[PDB]
Protein backbone atom coordinates (compact mmCIF):
# COMPACT_ATOMS: atom_id res chain seq x y z
CA UNK A 1 0.00 0.00 0.00
CA UNK A 2 1.14 3.54 -0.81
CA UNK A 3 1.42 6.20 1.90
CA UNK A 4 -0.18 9.54 1.06
CA UNK A 5 1.88 11.18 3.83
CA UNK A 6 5.18 9.81 2.48
CA UNK A 7 4.33 10.87 -1.10
CA UNK A 8 3.44 14.39 0.06
CA UNK A 9 6.62 14.75 2.15
CA UNK A 10 8.66 13.49 -0.79
CA UNK A 11 7.20 16.08 -3.19
CA UNK A 12 7.41 18.90 -0.60
CA UNK A 13 11.08 18.34 0.21
CA UNK A 14 10.60 17.36 3.89
CA UNK A 15 13.44 14.85 4.28
CA UNK A 16 12.99 14.48 8.03
CA UNK A 17 9.38 13.45 7.48
CA UNK A 18 10.46 11.04 4.76
CA UNK A 19 13.11 9.40 7.04
CA UNK A 20 10.53 9.18 9.86
CA UNK A 21 8.15 7.18 7.59
CA UNK A 22 10.53 5.04 5.52
CA UNK A 23 12.79 3.66 8.30
CA UNK A 24 9.62 2.64 10.19
CA UNK A 25 9.43 0.34 7.05
CA UNK A 26 5.69 -0.42 7.06
CA UNK A 27 5.73 1.03 3.51
CA UNK A 28 6.48 -0.67 0.24
CA UNK A 29 8.44 2.02 -1.53
CA UNK A 30 7.49 0.57 -4.92
CA UNK A 31 3.73 0.71 -4.21
CA UNK A 32 1.88 3.11 -6.48
CA UNK A 33 -1.00 5.39 -5.62
CA UNK A 34 -4.27 6.02 -7.47
CA UNK A 35 -2.57 7.95 -10.33
CA UNK A 36 0.49 5.58 -10.41
CA UNK A 37 2.87 7.74 -8.37
CA UNK A 38 5.65 6.45 -6.17
CA UNK A 39 7.70 8.28 -3.53
CA UNK A 40 10.59 8.48 -5.98
CA UNK A 41 8.44 10.16 -8.65
CA UNK A 42 7.25 12.68 -6.10
CA UNK A 43 10.80 13.45 -4.93
CA UNK A 44 12.03 13.75 -8.53
CA UNK A 45 9.15 16.03 -9.66
CA UNK A 46 9.77 18.28 -6.66
CA UNK A 47 13.51 18.51 -7.38
CA UNK A 48 14.38 17.04 -4.00
CA UNK A 49 17.86 15.64 -4.46
CA UNK A 50 18.54 14.61 -0.85
CA UNK A 51 15.25 12.70 -0.77
CA UNK A 52 16.02 11.04 -4.13
CA UNK A 53 19.44 10.00 -2.78
CA UNK A 54 17.82 8.58 0.35
CA UNK A 55 15.33 6.56 -1.70
CA UNK A 56 18.07 5.32 -4.06
CA UNK A 57 19.89 3.99 -0.97
CA UNK A 58 16.77 1.87 -0.29
CA UNK A 59 17.13 0.35 -3.81
CA UNK A 60 13.71 1.43 -5.08
CA UNK A 61 12.64 0.47 -8.60
CA UNK A 62 13.57 3.27 -11.00
CA UNK A 63 11.30 2.31 -13.87
CA UNK A 64 7.77 2.38 -12.51
CA UNK A 65 5.47 4.71 -14.44
CA UNK A 66 2.55 6.92 -13.49
CA UNK A 67 -0.67 7.24 -15.50
CA UNK A 68 1.13 9.64 -17.84
CA UNK A 69 3.69 6.94 -18.65
CA UNK A 70 6.49 8.74 -16.86
CA UNK A 71 9.30 7.31 -14.80
CA UNK A 72 10.98 9.33 -12.04
CA UNK A 73 13.66 10.40 -14.52
CA UNK A 74 10.97 11.77 -16.84
CA UNK A 75 9.45 13.66 -13.91
CA UNK A 76 12.84 15.18 -13.11
CA UNK A 77 13.67 16.27 -16.67
CA UNK A 78 10.21 17.61 -17.42
CA UNK A 79 10.13 19.62 -14.18
CA UNK A 80 13.64 21.04 -14.78
CA UNK A 81 15.12 19.10 -11.85
CA UNK A 82 18.31 18.47 -13.76
CA UNK A 83 20.42 17.83 -10.66
CA UNK A 84 17.99 15.03 -9.87
CA UNK A 85 18.07 13.85 -13.48
CA UNK A 86 21.88 13.58 -13.31
CA UNK A 87 21.65 11.63 -10.07
CA UNK A 88 19.10 9.22 -11.57
CA UNK A 89 21.13 8.66 -14.75
CA UNK A 90 24.29 7.93 -12.68
CA UNK A 91 22.15 5.52 -10.64
CA UNK A 92 21.24 3.58 -13.80
CA UNK A 93 17.83 4.93 -14.70
CA UNK A 94 16.77 4.12 -18.27
CA UNK A 95 17.28 7.11 -20.54
CA UNK A 96 15.42 5.62 -23.54
CA UNK A 97 12.01 6.77 -22.32
CA UNK A 98 9.12 8.97 -23.46
CA UNK A 99 7.79 12.02 -21.64
CA UNK A 100 4.11 12.83 -21.34
CA UNK A 101 2.18 14.73 -24.03
CA UNK A 102 0.63 14.16 -27.44
CA UNK A 103 3.97 14.40 -29.21
CA UNK A 104 5.60 11.46 -27.41
CA UNK A 105 8.81 13.46 -27.08
CA UNK A 106 11.83 11.45 -26.07
CA UNK A 107 13.58 12.28 -22.80
CA UNK A 108 16.56 13.33 -24.93
CA UNK A 109 14.46 15.83 -26.87
CA UNK A 110 13.16 17.47 -23.75
CA UNK A 111 16.67 17.75 -22.24
CA UNK A 112 18.06 19.02 -25.57
CA UNK A 113 15.81 22.03 -25.53
CA UNK A 114 16.74 22.94 -21.95
CA UNK A 115 19.86 21.43 -20.32
CA UNK A 116 22.95 20.57 -22.31
CA UNK A 117 24.71 18.65 -19.54
CA UNK A 118 21.78 16.24 -19.12
CA UNK A 119 21.28 15.93 -22.87
CA UNK A 120 24.99 14.86 -23.04
CA UNK A 121 24.51 12.43 -20.14
CA UNK A 122 21.62 10.80 -21.98
CA UNK A 123 23.62 10.41 -25.20
CA UNK A 124 26.55 8.95 -23.26
CA UNK A 125 24.21 6.04 -22.35
CA UNK A 126 22.74 5.66 -25.84
CA UNK A 127 24.36 7.49 -28.79
CA UNK A 128 21.48 6.71 -31.17
CA UNK A 129 18.95 8.76 -29.20
CA UNK A 130 20.17 11.81 -31.13
CA UNK A 131 17.99 10.68 -34.04
CA UNK A 132 15.19 8.84 -32.25
CA UNK A 133 11.94 10.36 -33.44
CA UNK A 134 8.83 11.11 -31.46
CA UNK A 135 5.33 10.00 -32.33
CA UNK A 136 5.05 12.80 -34.89
CA UNK A 137 8.31 11.80 -36.58
CA UNK A 138 10.35 14.64 -35.11
CA UNK A 139 13.76 14.62 -33.46
CA UNK A 140 15.38 17.27 -31.25
CA UNK A 141 16.57 19.06 -34.37
CA UNK A 142 12.93 19.90 -35.15
CA UNK A 143 12.20 21.24 -31.66
CA UNK A 144 15.27 23.45 -31.68
CA UNK A 145 14.55 24.47 -35.26
CA UNK A 146 11.25 25.94 -34.01
CA UNK A 147 12.21 27.32 -30.64
CA UNK A 148 15.99 27.24 -30.22
CA UNK A 149 19.13 28.90 -31.39
CA UNK A 150 21.86 28.38 -33.98
CA UNK A 151 24.11 27.23 -31.12
CA UNK A 152 21.53 24.58 -30.15
CA UNK A 153 21.53 23.36 -33.77
CA UNK A 154 25.33 23.12 -33.68
CA UNK A 155 25.17 21.12 -30.44
CA UNK A 156 22.82 18.62 -32.04
CA UNK A 157 24.92 18.36 -35.18
CA UNK A 158 28.05 17.85 -33.05
CA UNK A 159 26.21 14.88 -31.48
CA UNK A 160 25.28 13.30 -34.79
CA UNK A 161 21.97 14.80 -35.83
CA UNK A 162 20.77 13.68 -39.26
CA UNK A 163 19.76 16.71 -41.40
CA UNK A 164 17.57 14.93 -43.97
CA UNK A 165 14.83 13.45 -41.78
CA UNK A 166 11.22 14.25 -42.50
CA UNK A 167 8.39 14.18 -39.97
CA UNK A 168 5.04 12.49 -40.51
CA UNK A 169 3.77 15.66 -42.30
CA UNK A 170 6.71 15.38 -44.75
CA UNK A 171 8.49 18.39 -43.27
CA UNK A 172 12.22 18.79 -42.64
CA UNK A 173 13.67 20.69 -39.68
CA UNK A 174 14.27 23.65 -42.01
CA UNK A 175 10.59 23.51 -43.05
CA UNK A 176 9.46 23.76 -39.40
CA UNK A 177 11.90 26.57 -38.63
CA UNK A 178 10.41 28.61 -41.44
CA UNK A 179 6.89 27.77 -40.32
CA UNK A 180 7.64 28.90 -36.71
CA UNK A 181 9.20 32.18 -38.04
CA UNK A 182 12.58 31.35 -36.50
CA UNK A 183 14.71 33.39 -38.83
CA UNK A 184 18.00 32.51 -37.16
CA UNK A 185 17.58 28.72 -37.14
CA UNK A 186 16.06 28.72 -40.65
CA UNK A 187 19.06 30.64 -42.00
CA UNK A 188 21.43 28.29 -40.18
CA UNK A 189 19.68 25.10 -41.29
CA UNK A 190 19.48 26.25 -44.94
CA UNK A 191 23.29 26.23 -45.00
CA UNK A 192 24.02 23.01 -43.13
CA UNK A 193 25.82 20.25 -45.00
CA UNK B 1 -5.61 18.03 -19.16
CA UNK B 2 -3.49 20.86 -20.36
CA UNK B 3 -4.81 23.87 -22.27
CA UNK B 4 -4.31 27.60 -22.37
CA UNK B 5 -6.39 29.83 -20.10
CA UNK B 6 -4.88 33.05 -21.46
CA UNK B 7 -1.73 34.61 -22.90
CA UNK B 8 -1.10 38.28 -23.32
CA UNK B 9 1.83 40.59 -24.10
CA UNK B 10 2.74 44.27 -24.56
CA UNK B 11 5.88 46.03 -25.82
CA UNK B 12 7.43 47.99 -22.91
CA UNK B 13 7.69 51.11 -25.01
CA UNK B 14 4.06 50.96 -26.26
CA UNK B 15 2.60 54.47 -26.83
CA UNK B 16 -1.01 53.25 -26.55
CA UNK B 17 -0.26 50.76 -23.72
CA UNK B 18 -2.84 48.47 -25.36
CA UNK B 19 -2.41 44.93 -24.11
CA UNK B 20 -2.37 42.27 -26.86
CA UNK B 21 -3.74 38.78 -26.30
CA UNK B 22 -6.72 36.48 -26.47
CA UNK B 23 -10.39 37.09 -25.41
CA UNK B 24 -9.74 35.57 -22.02
CA UNK B 25 -7.12 38.20 -21.13
CA UNK B 26 -9.66 39.96 -18.85
CA UNK B 27 -10.82 36.76 -17.03
CA UNK B 28 -9.45 35.72 -13.61
CA UNK B 29 -7.36 32.50 -13.40
CA UNK B 30 -5.19 30.91 -10.71
CA UNK B 31 -1.75 32.51 -10.69
CA UNK B 32 0.26 30.18 -8.48
CA UNK B 33 3.68 31.68 -7.70
CA UNK B 34 3.52 34.45 -10.32
CA UNK B 35 1.59 36.00 -7.45
CA UNK B 36 5.07 36.73 -6.05
CA UNK B 37 5.65 39.31 -8.78
CA UNK B 38 2.59 41.21 -7.49
CA UNK B 39 3.96 41.00 -3.92
CA UNK B 40 7.32 42.23 -5.35
CA UNK B 41 5.61 45.30 -6.86
CA UNK B 42 3.76 46.03 -3.60
CA UNK B 43 6.98 45.79 -1.56
CA UNK B 44 9.03 47.87 -4.07
CA UNK B 45 6.35 50.60 -4.00
CA UNK B 46 5.83 50.59 -0.21
CA UNK B 47 9.48 50.18 0.89
CA UNK B 48 11.75 50.92 -2.05
CA UNK B 49 14.25 48.48 -3.62
CA UNK B 50 17.09 49.79 -1.46
CA UNK B 51 15.15 49.43 1.82
CA UNK B 52 16.90 47.46 4.58
CA UNK B 53 15.26 45.74 7.53
CA UNK B 54 17.07 47.24 10.53
CA UNK B 55 17.07 44.67 13.35
CA UNK B 56 18.29 46.36 16.54
CA UNK B 57 20.17 44.70 19.37
CA UNK B 58 20.15 46.50 22.70
CA UNK B 59 23.35 45.31 24.38
CA UNK B 60 24.17 45.74 28.08
CA UNK B 61 27.27 44.39 29.88
CA UNK B 62 26.65 42.27 33.00
CA UNK B 63 28.75 41.86 36.13
CA UNK B 64 30.27 38.47 35.04
CA UNK B 65 31.71 39.56 31.60
CA UNK B 66 28.59 38.47 29.73
CA UNK B 67 25.94 40.62 28.05
CA UNK B 68 22.20 41.01 28.12
CA UNK B 69 20.71 41.47 24.66
CA UNK B 70 17.23 42.53 23.63
CA UNK B 71 16.32 42.06 19.94
CA UNK B 72 14.04 44.80 18.65
CA UNK B 73 12.83 43.17 15.47
CA UNK B 74 12.36 44.66 12.04
CA UNK B 75 10.12 41.92 10.53
CA UNK B 76 13.04 40.99 8.25
CA UNK B 77 11.42 38.22 6.11
CA UNK B 78 14.68 36.36 5.49
CA UNK B 79 15.92 35.86 9.03
CA UNK B 80 16.71 32.20 9.50
CA UNK B 81 19.80 29.98 9.63
CA UNK B 82 22.09 32.08 7.50
CA UNK B 83 21.31 35.50 8.98
CA UNK B 84 21.68 33.89 12.42
CA UNK B 85 25.11 32.55 11.47
CA UNK B 86 26.11 36.03 10.34
CA UNK B 87 24.79 37.57 13.53
CA UNK B 88 26.72 35.05 15.64
CA UNK B 89 29.88 35.72 13.63
CA UNK B 90 29.32 39.45 14.28
CA UNK B 91 28.71 38.97 18.01
CA UNK B 92 31.98 37.04 18.15
CA UNK B 93 33.75 39.78 16.17
CA UNK B 94 32.55 42.16 18.93
CA UNK B 95 33.91 39.83 21.68
CA UNK B 96 30.36 38.79 22.64
CA UNK B 97 30.51 35.05 23.34
CA UNK B 98 28.22 34.68 26.36
CA UNK B 99 24.74 36.11 26.62
CA UNK B 100 23.06 35.98 29.99
CA UNK B 101 19.55 37.09 29.04
CA UNK B 102 18.46 37.13 25.41
CA UNK B 103 15.06 38.71 24.86
CA UNK B 104 13.14 39.54 21.70
CA UNK B 105 9.96 41.34 20.62
CA UNK B 106 7.05 40.51 18.35
CA UNK B 107 8.76 41.86 15.26
CA UNK B 108 11.68 39.45 15.50
CA UNK B 109 10.68 36.87 12.93
CA UNK B 110 12.95 33.83 13.01
CA UNK B 111 12.38 30.73 10.87
CA UNK B 112 15.42 28.55 10.74
CA UNK B 113 14.57 26.95 7.38
CA UNK B 114 13.40 30.27 5.78
CA UNK B 115 15.53 29.63 2.66
CA UNK B 116 15.36 25.86 2.62
CA UNK B 117 13.02 23.00 1.86
CA UNK B 118 10.29 22.45 2.87
CA UNK B 119 9.58 26.13 3.67
CA UNK B 120 10.34 27.30 0.12
CA UNK B 121 7.29 25.43 -1.20
CA UNK B 122 5.30 24.87 1.98
CA UNK B 123 2.44 26.52 3.80
CA UNK B 124 4.01 29.45 5.62
CA UNK B 125 3.15 29.34 9.31
CA UNK B 126 0.54 31.98 10.06
CA UNK B 127 0.58 32.85 13.78
CA UNK B 128 -2.83 33.93 14.95
CA UNK B 129 -1.54 35.12 18.36
CA UNK B 130 1.69 36.84 19.31
CA UNK B 131 2.10 34.27 22.10
CA UNK B 132 2.11 31.43 19.58
CA UNK B 133 4.72 33.21 17.43
CA UNK B 134 6.88 33.99 20.48
CA UNK B 135 6.73 30.41 21.81
CA UNK B 136 8.07 29.14 18.51
CA UNK B 137 10.75 31.88 18.16
CA UNK B 138 11.91 31.11 21.70
CA UNK B 139 12.13 27.44 20.83
CA UNK B 140 14.10 28.14 17.66
CA UNK B 141 16.43 30.48 19.56
CA UNK B 142 16.97 27.76 22.16
CA UNK B 143 17.42 24.78 19.84
CA UNK B 144 19.10 26.40 16.83
CA UNK B 145 20.45 29.89 17.45
CA UNK B 146 22.05 28.92 20.77
CA UNK B 147 23.42 25.46 19.82
CA UNK B 148 26.45 24.17 17.96
CA UNK B 149 26.71 25.64 14.47
CA UNK B 150 26.67 23.13 11.62
CA UNK B 151 30.14 23.11 10.11
CA UNK B 152 28.84 22.15 6.65
CA UNK B 153 26.11 24.78 6.38
CA UNK B 154 28.35 27.43 7.97
CA UNK B 155 31.29 26.86 5.57
CA UNK B 156 28.95 26.91 2.51
CA UNK B 157 27.63 30.27 3.71
CA UNK B 158 31.06 31.66 4.61
CA UNK B 159 32.34 30.86 1.11
CA UNK B 160 29.34 32.60 -0.50
CA UNK B 161 29.82 35.57 1.82
CA UNK B 162 33.45 35.90 0.82
CA UNK B 163 32.41 36.02 -2.87
CA UNK B 164 30.39 39.19 -2.12
CA UNK B 165 33.14 40.73 0.02
CA UNK B 166 31.79 39.89 3.49
CA UNK B 167 34.05 38.66 6.30
CA UNK B 168 32.92 35.95 8.72
CA UNK B 169 34.46 34.29 11.75
CA UNK B 170 36.25 30.95 11.34
CA UNK B 171 34.85 29.37 14.57
CA UNK B 172 31.53 30.95 15.47
CA UNK B 173 30.15 30.09 18.92
CA UNK B 174 27.70 31.67 21.38
CA UNK B 175 26.43 30.58 24.82
CA UNK B 176 22.97 31.80 25.88
CA UNK B 177 21.64 31.17 29.41
CA UNK B 178 18.05 32.52 29.43
CA UNK B 179 15.76 33.34 26.51
CA UNK B 180 12.42 35.12 26.79
CA UNK B 181 9.83 37.18 24.91
CA UNK B 182 9.51 40.90 25.78
CA UNK B 183 6.85 42.86 23.86
CA UNK B 184 7.97 46.06 22.13
CA UNK B 185 5.62 48.31 24.18
CA UNK B 186 6.95 46.75 27.40
CA UNK B 187 10.65 46.92 26.60
CA UNK B 188 12.69 49.25 28.78
CA UNK B 189 16.17 49.93 27.37
CA UNK B 190 18.83 50.00 30.08
CA UNK B 191 20.60 53.34 30.64
CA UNK B 192 23.89 51.38 30.24
CA UNK B 193 22.83 49.69 26.96
CA UNK B 194 24.22 50.33 23.48
CA UNK B 195 21.98 50.02 20.39
CA UNK B 196 23.60 48.07 17.62
CA UNK B 197 21.98 47.61 14.19
CA UNK B 198 22.11 44.53 11.98
CA UNK B 199 20.79 45.60 8.59
CA UNK B 200 19.47 43.09 6.11
CA UNK B 201 20.61 42.99 2.51
CA UNK B 202 18.59 45.50 0.51
CA UNK B 203 15.03 44.59 -0.40
CA UNK B 204 15.98 44.04 -4.05
CA UNK B 205 18.30 41.20 -2.90
CA UNK B 206 15.62 39.64 -0.68
CA UNK B 207 13.20 39.82 -3.62
CA UNK B 208 15.78 38.31 -5.99
CA UNK B 209 16.25 35.36 -3.60
CA UNK B 210 12.46 34.98 -3.28
CA UNK B 211 11.84 35.06 -7.02
CA UNK B 212 14.77 32.73 -7.80
CA UNK B 213 13.58 30.04 -5.35
CA UNK B 214 9.84 30.78 -5.49
CA UNK B 215 10.12 31.20 -1.71
CA UNK B 216 6.69 31.09 -0.01
CA UNK B 217 8.04 32.13 3.39
CA UNK B 218 9.52 35.35 2.12
CA UNK B 219 6.49 36.19 -0.03
CA UNK B 220 3.88 35.48 2.66
CA UNK B 221 5.79 37.44 5.28
CA UNK B 222 6.23 40.45 3.01
CA UNK B 223 2.46 40.39 2.32
CA UNK B 224 1.61 40.20 6.01
CA UNK B 225 4.20 42.84 6.89
CA UNK B 226 2.58 45.28 4.46
CA UNK B 227 -0.88 44.72 6.08
CA UNK B 228 -2.23 41.53 4.54
CA UNK B 229 -5.29 41.21 2.35
CA UNK B 230 -7.19 44.30 3.48
CA UNK B 231 -4.11 46.43 2.81
CA UNK B 232 -3.36 44.73 -0.49
CA UNK B 233 -6.90 45.31 -1.76
CA UNK B 234 -6.59 49.03 -0.95
CA UNK B 235 -3.15 49.25 -2.55
CA UNK B 236 -4.17 47.63 -5.80
CA UNK B 237 -7.39 49.66 -6.02
CA UNK B 238 -5.37 52.85 -5.64
CA UNK B 239 -2.52 51.68 -7.89
CA UNK B 240 -4.51 50.12 -10.72
CA UNK B 241 -8.14 51.16 -10.17
CA UNK B 242 -8.60 47.40 -9.86
CA UNK B 243 -11.15 45.53 -7.81
CA UNK B 244 -12.01 41.89 -6.91
CA UNK B 245 -13.13 41.18 -10.46
CA UNK B 246 -9.56 41.99 -11.72
CA UNK B 247 -7.50 40.50 -8.89
CA UNK B 248 -8.29 38.63 -5.68
CA UNK B 249 -5.50 37.75 -3.30
CA UNK B 250 -5.43 35.93 0.00
CA UNK B 251 -1.67 35.55 0.50
CA UNK B 252 1.62 36.72 -0.93
CA UNK B 253 2.88 33.42 -2.30
CA UNK B 254 0.10 32.05 -4.52
CA UNK B 255 -0.34 28.67 -2.94
CA UNK B 256 -3.57 27.09 -1.73
CA UNK B 257 -5.04 28.85 1.30
CA UNK B 258 -7.91 26.23 1.56
CA UNK B 259 -8.20 22.46 1.13
CA UNK B 260 -7.95 20.06 -1.73
CA UNK B 261 -11.76 19.83 -1.15
CA UNK B 262 -12.31 23.65 -1.26
CA UNK B 263 -9.24 25.42 -2.69
CA UNK B 264 -8.59 29.13 -2.36
CA UNK B 265 -5.94 30.45 -4.82
CA UNK B 266 -4.88 33.97 -5.66
CA UNK B 267 -6.43 34.81 -9.03
CA UNK B 268 -6.05 37.64 -11.50
CA UNK B 269 -6.40 38.49 -15.14
CA UNK B 270 -3.61 38.12 -17.67
CA UNK B 271 -4.01 41.90 -18.38
CA UNK B 272 -3.41 42.60 -14.69
CA UNK B 273 -0.13 40.67 -14.88
CA UNK B 274 1.06 42.89 -17.75
CA UNK B 275 0.10 46.01 -15.76
CA UNK B 276 2.03 44.71 -12.78
CA UNK B 277 5.12 44.16 -14.95
CA UNK B 278 4.84 47.67 -16.44
CA UNK B 279 4.50 49.22 -12.99
CA UNK B 280 7.29 47.17 -11.42
CA UNK B 281 9.64 48.03 -14.27
CA UNK B 282 8.73 51.73 -13.89
CA UNK B 283 9.37 51.76 -10.13
CA UNK B 284 12.68 49.88 -10.49
CA UNK B 285 13.87 52.09 -13.39
CA UNK B 286 13.42 55.19 -11.24
CA UNK B 287 16.22 53.80 -9.00
CA UNK B 288 18.41 52.58 -11.88
CA UNK B 289 17.29 48.96 -11.69
CA UNK B 290 15.92 46.38 -14.16
CA UNK B 291 13.49 43.46 -13.70
CA UNK B 292 16.64 41.24 -13.49
CA UNK B 293 17.47 42.92 -10.17
CA UNK B 294 14.44 41.28 -8.57
CA UNK B 295 13.40 38.40 -10.90
CA UNK B 296 15.23 35.40 -12.31
CA UNK B 297 16.99 35.37 -15.69
CA UNK B 298 16.52 32.27 -17.83
CA UNK B 299 19.69 30.11 -18.00
CA UNK B 300 21.80 32.72 -16.20
CA UNK B 301 20.37 32.36 -12.67
CA UNK B 302 21.35 28.74 -12.30
CA UNK B 303 20.00 28.69 -8.70
CA UNK B 304 16.52 29.53 -9.89
CA UNK B 305 13.42 27.86 -11.26
CA UNK B 306 14.39 29.19 -14.73
CA UNK B 307 17.99 27.98 -14.63
CA UNK B 308 17.19 25.48 -17.46
CA UNK B 309 14.91 27.60 -19.59
CA UNK B 310 16.82 26.98 -22.83
CA UNK B 311 16.50 27.93 -26.46
CA UNK B 312 15.82 31.53 -27.42
CA UNK B 313 14.84 32.35 -23.82
CA UNK B 314 18.33 31.73 -22.45
CA UNK B 315 19.88 35.04 -21.46
CA UNK B 316 17.01 37.08 -22.95
CA UNK B 317 14.11 36.33 -20.62
CA UNK B 318 13.44 37.53 -17.07
CA UNK B 319 10.59 35.49 -15.63
CA UNK B 320 8.74 34.02 -12.67
CA UNK B 321 7.19 30.53 -12.72
CA UNK B 322 4.13 29.11 -11.00
CA UNK B 323 2.68 25.67 -10.38
CA UNK B 324 -0.54 24.66 -8.50
CA UNK B 325 -3.07 21.86 -9.01
CA UNK B 326 -5.06 23.74 -11.66
CA UNK B 327 -2.42 25.98 -13.20
CA UNK B 328 1.04 26.30 -14.68
CA UNK B 329 2.05 29.91 -15.21
CA UNK B 330 4.89 32.20 -16.34
CA UNK B 331 5.25 35.96 -16.56
CA UNK B 332 8.08 38.39 -17.23
CA UNK B 333 9.89 40.12 -20.01
CA UNK B 334 11.62 39.00 -23.15
CA UNK B 335 14.47 40.99 -24.69
CA UNK B 336 14.18 40.78 -28.47
CA UNK B 337 15.71 42.39 -31.57
CA UNK B 338 12.61 44.64 -31.40
CA UNK B 339 13.01 45.53 -27.69
CA UNK B 340 11.64 44.55 -24.31
CA UNK B 341 8.25 42.83 -24.33
CA UNK B 342 6.15 41.95 -21.25
CA UNK B 343 4.28 38.66 -21.29
CA UNK B 344 2.11 36.39 -19.18
CA UNK B 345 1.01 32.83 -19.89
CA UNK B 346 -1.71 31.24 -17.78
CA UNK B 347 -2.22 27.49 -18.44
CA UNK B 348 -4.80 25.17 -17.09
CA UNK B 349 -3.70 21.80 -15.64
CA UNK B 350 -5.34 18.98 -13.68
CA UNK B 351 -2.34 17.91 -11.63
CA UNK B 352 -4.54 15.96 -9.19
CA UNK B 353 -5.82 13.72 -12.07
CA UNK B 354 -2.44 13.53 -13.75
CA UNK B 355 0.78 14.67 -12.16
CA UNK B 356 2.45 14.73 -15.59
CA UNK B 357 0.44 17.85 -16.52
CA UNK B 358 2.96 20.28 -15.00
CA UNK B 359 5.76 19.07 -17.24
CA UNK B 360 3.52 19.05 -20.29
CA UNK B 361 2.29 22.60 -19.59
CA UNK B 362 5.78 23.82 -18.83
CA UNK B 363 7.14 22.99 -22.28
CA UNK B 364 4.00 24.37 -23.95
CA UNK B 365 4.58 27.65 -22.11
CA UNK B 366 8.25 27.72 -23.12
CA UNK B 367 7.30 27.16 -26.75
CA UNK B 368 4.71 29.96 -26.64
CA UNK B 369 7.25 32.40 -25.18
CA UNK B 370 9.85 31.23 -27.73
CA UNK B 371 7.33 31.89 -30.53
CA UNK B 372 6.79 35.41 -29.19
CA UNK B 373 10.54 35.99 -29.32
CA UNK B 374 10.75 34.53 -32.88
CA UNK B 375 8.07 36.99 -34.02
CA UNK B 376 10.07 39.95 -32.67
CA UNK B 377 13.35 39.13 -34.51
CA UNK B 378 14.82 36.64 -32.09
CA UNK B 379 16.53 37.08 -28.75
CA UNK B 380 18.79 39.83 -27.56
CA UNK B 381 20.94 39.05 -24.54
CA UNK B 382 20.24 41.32 -21.58
CA UNK B 383 23.03 42.98 -19.64
CA UNK B 384 23.17 40.69 -16.62
CA UNK B 385 25.74 38.94 -14.44
CA UNK B 386 24.44 36.16 -12.15
CA UNK B 387 23.84 37.52 -8.67
CA UNK B 388 24.47 35.73 -5.36
CA UNK B 389 21.68 36.94 -3.11
CA UNK B 390 22.34 36.41 0.62
CA UNK B 391 20.32 37.71 3.58
CA UNK B 392 23.15 40.15 4.38
CA UNK B 393 25.81 42.10 2.49
CA UNK B 394 28.88 44.26 3.24
CA UNK B 395 26.65 46.88 4.96
CA UNK B 396 25.09 44.36 7.34
CA UNK B 397 27.88 44.38 9.90
CA UNK B 398 26.73 45.13 13.43
CA UNK B 399 27.19 48.83 13.95
CA UNK B 400 26.25 51.41 16.57
CA UNK B 401 22.98 53.16 15.76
Amino acid sequence: KSSKALNEAAEQGDLAKVKNLVQKNKIDLNAQDETGMTPLMNAAMGGNLDIVKFLLSKKVNLELKNNGGETALAFAVTNDAYDVAEELIKAGANVDIIVAGDEGDTLFMRAAQNNKKTAESILAKNKSLINKANTLGETALFAVARYGTPADIDFLIKKGADLKLKNKKGQTALDVAKEASNQDTAKALSKKK
Amino acid sequence: MVYLNSMCHMAANSKTQQIQGDDNKDDKFPLASISKVVTTLWAVDRLGPDYRFKTKLHVTPTANGSYDIHIEGSRDPLFGRNMSYFLISELNRMKITKIEKLTFDENFLLAWLAEEKPMIGGTTPKYDTVEQQASIVRATLTSSFATAISPGYYTILKTKAARIGVQMSNRPKIDVRTISFVKKAEFQKNEKSTTMVLMSAPLKTILKRMNNQSNNYIADNLYWNLGGTEAFNAYIAGKMQADTSDIEFHNGSGNNEGSVAKPVYNEATCEMMIKVLYSLDKSLSAKGYDLSDVMAVAAKDKASTVGSYGGVMAGSTTAKTGSVNKAKTLMGSVSTKNGEIYFAVLMHTDYDKSRSDWGVASQQIKNKVSQLINQNGGPKAIKYTEQLPLPFDKYSYLTKA
